[PDB]
RNA sequence: ACGUACGACCAUACCCAGUGGAAAGCACGGCAUCCCGUCCGCUCUGCCCUAGUUAAGCCACUGAGGGCCCGGUUAGUAGUUGGGUCGGGACCAGCGAAUCCCGGGUGUUGUACGU
RNA sequence: GUCCUAAGGGGGGCUCAUGGAGAACAGAAAUCUCCAGUAGAACAAAAGGGUAAAAGUCCCCUUGAUUUUGAUUUUUGU
RNA sequence: AGCGAAUGAUUAGGGACUCGGGGGCGCCUUCAUCCAUUCUCUGUAAGAAGCCCUUGUUACU
């Protein structure tokens, strides 16, 4: 229970906006996540086609990257403060990941070019602890413990210990 | 063999329009100088108790 | 239905080619031993 | 036979020309997957092959018998256990009677069928026969 | 022109003659002029070949065939086949752009006629050609031939 | 609302290979590694093994029978302390000694040691062991299969390191050089310098000059036992080429692992003090019918 | 006996929950210069075996667990092969099951190196 | 008269259909994350047989989709 | 070999409707168009031509 293997940790982030057309919007968007991460996003084509949605298959709708390490801590504290440190009950899964969404760019600090405009943003954690390489190697691959899987009450109470967050 | 449409409507019909037809065709029977086209594809089929009580009552 | 008779030593037409020159050479060579 | 992967002692069996095999088709390799007919039949092997033997079967047509020779990989064929019941009793009777000579007593030496069986006392003792009806009675409550 | 078809005859709620019927009409605009499609629009509906329906299915590979002759870049590798690939990876196939006319320097089959010649002289001693002969019609028939056999080699 | 997992699904599950859902085996490629011509009988097709684990290299040589493998030969990562190698025993340089070591058991338990002794001076060069000069004709090199198991097969990999290392000791692996770590994709040109350096184990050698110039603590912190022993960057390859010389001279040395050391019999009655048993099955039926009594009380 | 590597049968081995693990070995682990690969050193690859921890993997035990496997019975029954100048199915001579129920079990083992 | 009668080989990586829980616009459906998932997907038989580090899908090279001679099966030549 | 929620119906109530058609005086309409809705899952073996030992031949391994 209290082992130091243990230990809550940021397995991922992963920054997502869904432009929802293809083009000069998408380039743009692809810039922003390029500019606030530092890698190179990467770009998602629509599965199937949707008449009313204005989409069709095989064109890029969407735009995401995935950010491991300090980097992904820091720019979901950003998203946190963009949110003030208050995420619904609602935002936490069954699994133990959580994330959430903002509607504008700007409030993470990035400047408002005008040429780039406005465009808002998916977070979402992933969390693990020590010991998902069991999981995820190819050799030997192995299924996760169930007393080493986290739970929602702890990912809920791992939120309002390290960000002193409200979950409301 | 089975088959789904052994069990549904074969014919349908409105109200409106059946009692139309019945009203027109009658009018059309009571000219006898008057001849149907193609009779045979038209839904013709649609123009064509007091002993029982007493002797319930009393057998 | 009798069985059908079966000869004494089958062909080596039926046998892959390398091993029936190899064995054809080998026959060759015990019947040069035989006559010496 | 169990889907998905096929045992791997397959391949480690060797055959040798002259041995009896059975045709047992394994439905998971179509590669030199003999006829319809020919799946159960057993054989002697005539030729070895890289991943292949030849088998040597008799099919019937009308009143006569016709040697056919078919081409079948090494996943369909299995050995045979016919001949082993005369190999290890060839075996056994070189080594018996060798022995037997060496020894000086003469033996029966040929399998002989089952025998009906000698005379014998059966004690009655703790072993008490019981009395049968043609029905059971507590049956018959 | 492409587009409305598109969307208003192949989709997801459209009828199985509707899209058919579309995808045809498709089909025959891009036998007219294949530059009026874009490549993703293109593979979307290379990928109705799939489809249950037989019709919509064998639009779909009659386009996939049209684009495969004539403009094999932006359709799939897996969709390309087998000669279109080859064109592209030795390097024959050349984009198909707006206002490009055929402007052989030489004729068709000139170079295989010359080293036809050249054979016949070889053989002969054993025993350009635009620039100094004029062509015979016997040499003209022999350099279609030389060129069938060129093209059948090619295909093969 | 539905259930996935139900007494339908467990009774039509099939499960797949014991060593597959371990993980460990890949019967796929196992097929072709293990499978003979049935021409060539009962010849057996010997493959070189390796495997690596987090503080070891397990290199072996194995035959395939009906009722399971054999292992001819093998070497292990572990045993070239005794050869003076004492750090780093999962780098490039011992992988190539592991294999070194390998090839030279297994020539010294056939006999064909002295007939075939290979690249003696390590350079860095494609070679293939070929036949030899023998008094009585051309005796063939013995050869092997490299089998990685599991292993990413990359460029600059020590499942190579291991090949080279008994190709370098005499035995026939067929190989290629394309996945040596010298080996440039654009320009097909192995490199010979980088591939002795790599053989040598230089890498790590320039690795600790690189962090003595610039990270001093990182250094002190990852090679702190190279320190604690007093072996520097560039004594590297002369105890390399020292080890390998030991390697040829004696390959059968016995090496003390500090360890507990005790033998079979006591090891099991060890063994059988810490181990737990089942229950009886009256203990079992006493259980149950302690439960069955909690039941009726419920 | 317990680990590791390669394995043979391929659930008595799988799936879900708990509890424990001497010794060493595995494993999580630590670092991205080189070889290498990624949107991301997540995987893969390279280097370290120092530190931490058995939390997970792994092993073992537990469950009136689901499943799976093996025995009794079912049953000399059902079914089936011949016979009668047997009746209007039963005997004679023989072969001969599987469910349902009642229970048991929850892996054996080869080679090599070690604890 | 147009259109369709199907891209094969080698190596490597990864699992499919679907369900549950989540993420601004975004909802039943657009993209993203995790868990469960014996094939319930796909492979040119719509409920046949066979396939999960693959026979599926993607990537990199390639045309063994090449000549020549016999044997076998379906049964004189095919 | 054929069938198949890849099916057969429902559309009263809501719309879009407009030239879809038609009527009356560019304007309204009367039908009708559809859409939104919904319902229906028998082979082989039982030997002296067979077994065991020794020994050669080979371009196969």
């Amino acid at each position: 229970a209290q082992n130091p293997m243990r230990e809550l940790r940021i397995q991922k982030l992963v920054l997502n906006i869904s432009v929802g057309e293809s083009g000069d919007r998408l380039t743009r968007a692809a810039k922003v996540l390029e500019q606030l991460s530092g890698q190179t996003p990467v770009y998602s084509k629509a599965r199937y086609t949707v008449r009313q949605f204005g989409i069709r298959r095989n064109e890029k709708i969407a735009v995401h990257v995935t950010v491991r390490g300090p980097k992904a801590e820091e720019i979901l504290e950003r998203g946190l403060k963009v949110k003030e440190y208050e995420l619904r009950r609602r935002n936490f899964s069954e699994t133990g990941n959580f994330g959430f969404g903002i509607s504008e760019h700007i409030d993470l600090g990035i400047k408002y070019d005008p040429s780039i405009g406005i465009y808002g943003m998916d977070f979402y954690c992933c969390m693990t602890r020590p010991g998902e390489r069991v999981a995820k190697r190819r050799r030997c691959k192995s299924r996760i413990g169930a007393s080493h899987r986290i739970t929602r009450e702890e990912t809920i109470r791992w939120f309002k210990q390290r960000f002193d967050g409200i979950v409301r | 063999e089975p088959n789904r449409k052994w069990f549904t409507n074969t014919r349908v019909i409105s109200q409106d329009t059946l009692q139309s037809f019945r009203e027109a065709m009658a009018e059309k029977q009571k000219d006898p100088y008057t001849v149907l086209l193609k009779s045979n594809k038209l839904p013709m089929s649609l123009i064509r108790h007091q002993a029982k009580m007493t002797i319930e009552r009393e057998p | 239905i009798k069985k059908p008779k079966t000869q004494r030593y089958p062909s080596l037409k039926g046998t892959d080619p390398k091993f029936r020159r190899n064995h054809r050479h080998a026959l060759h060579g015990t019947a040069k031993a035989l006559k010496e | 036979r169990k889907h998905g992967q096929i045992p791997l002692s397959t391949y480690l069996r060797t055959y040798r020309v002259g041995d009896i095999v059975d045709i047992k088709v394994n439905g998971a390799v179509q590669k030199g997957m003999p006829h319809k007919f020919y799946h159960g039949k057993t054989g002697v092997v005539y030729n070895v092959t890289k991943s292949a033997v030849g088998v040597i079967v008799y099919k019937r047509v009308k009143h006569r018998y016709i040697e056919k020779r078919i081409n079948v990989r090494i996943e369909h064929v299995k050995p045979s256990r016919s001949r082993e019941d005369f190999l290890r009793r060839v075996k056994e009777n070189a080594e018996l009677k060798k022995k037997a000579k060496a020894e000086g007593v003469p033996v029966q030496l040929k399998r002989q069928p089952a025998m009906p069986r000698e005379a014998h006392t059966v004690s009655i003792a703790d072993n008490k026969p019981v009395t049968l009806a043609p029905v059971a009675y507590e049956t018959t409550i | 022109l492409v587009v409305k078809i598109a969307n208003e005859f192949v989709s997801e709620a459209s009828a199985a003659e509707v899209a058919a019927a579309g995808l045809n009409a498709i089909r025959e605009v891009a036998m007219r002029q294949p530059l009026c499609m874009s490549e993703t629009l293109l593979q979307d509906l290379v990928l109705y070949q799939k489809s249950k329906d037989k019709g919509v299915m064998m639009a779909a590979k009659g386009l996939q065939s049209l684009y495969r002759e004539v403009y094999p870049e932006m359709l799939q590798k897996k969709f390309r086949g087998k000669e279109a690939t080859m064109g592209l990876r030795a390097g024959e196939i050349k984009p198909l752009k707006f206002g490009e006319e055929e402007a052989a320097e030489d004729i068709e089959g000139i170079e295989l006629l010359e080293k036809y010649k050249e054979e016949q002289k070889k053989k002969k001693v054993e025993q350009k050609l635009a620039t100094t002969t004029i062509l015979t019609p016997a040499d003209l028939a022999k350099l279609k031939e030389l060129r069938q056999q060129a093209k059948l080699d090619k295909m093969l | 609302h539905k259930l996935v997992k139900n007494s339908a699904y467990y009774s039509r599950f099939q499960t797949k290979f014991k060593r597959r859902r371990q993980g460990k085996t890949d019967y796929y490629a196992r097929k072709r590694l293990i499978t003979q011509a049935k021409n060539k009988y009962n010849a057996p097709k010997y493959r070189l093994v390796v495997r690596f684990t987090n503080r070891d290299i397990i290199t072996q040589m194995v035959t395939s029978e009906i009722n399971g493998d054999k292992i001819f030969a093998a070497a292990y990562s572990h045993e070239l302390r005794a050869y003076g190698i004492n750090h780093g025993l999962t780098n490039w340089a011992a992988a190539y000694a592991t294999g070194l070591l390998l090839a030279r058991r297994v020539l010294a338990k056939l006999g064909l040691d002295k007939t075939f002794t290979g690249v003696e001076e390590p350079n860095g060069e494609y070679t293939l062991t070929e036949a030899a000069e023998t008094e009585d004709g051309e005796r063939r090199p013995f050869k092997a299969i490299l089998d990685v198991g599991l292993a990413r097969t990359s460029t600059g990999a020590r499942v190579f390191g291991v090949m080279k290392g008994a190709s370098d000791g005499g035995i026939f692996i067929p190989h290629s050089e394309n996945r040596f770590p010298g080996y440039d994709i654009e320009t097909e040109e192995l490199d010979t310098e980088v591939l002795k350096k790599y053989i040598y184990g230089g890498h790590v050698a320039e690795y600790m000059e690189t962090l003595a110039d610039d990270d001093e603590e990182r250094y002190k912190s990852q090679f702190v036992k190279y320190i604690e022993d007093d072996v520097e960057a560039d004594s590297l390859e002369e105890l390399y080429a020292e080890a390998h010389k030991q390697i040829r001279a004696d390959p059968f040395r016995k090496y003390v692992s500090d360890a507990p050391k005790k033998s079979k019999e006591e090891w099991k009655a060890e063994s059988l003090k810490y181990k737990k048993a089942k229950l009886s099955r009256e203990e079992r039926k006493a259980r149950v019918e302690a439960k069955i009594k909690q039941l009726l009380a419920e």
